[PDB]
């Protein structure tokens, strides 16, 4: 499928506005389980759920663990670029 | 292939 790539603007006190699951120790892409009402994903548009996150400004999530995609995910500020695709 | 998958808000 389509490999979109989505832009999302964040201030610092705010968080991403999704949800995560999935990822290598689970033999699945990290997938987004949720998208959260009134906060960037939402705001922004362009994400979805089921959507498996290639990667995120660049930095590749393909064969990521959990809790190592929470990490790189939670450090990304400002001007955000995510590369997903509908799985 | 596992049952249970963390689920994390971001």
């Amino acid at each position: 499928g389509p490999i979109r790539k989505v832009l999302l603007l964040k201030e610092d006190h705010e968080g991403l506005g999704i949800s995560i699951t999935g990822g290598k120790e689970h033999g699945v892409p990290i997938l987004i389980s949720a998208i959260h009402p009134g906060q960037p994903a939402d705001r922004c548009g362009g994400l979805h759920v089921g959507d498996a996150i290639l990667a995120v400004n660049g930095v590749n999530l393909r064969d990521t663990k959990h809790k190592e995609a929470v990490t790189i995910l939670s450090q990304q500020r400002g001007e955000i670029e995510f590369e997903v695709v509908y799985v | 292939a596992n049952s249970r998958w963390q689920d994390t808000r971001l």
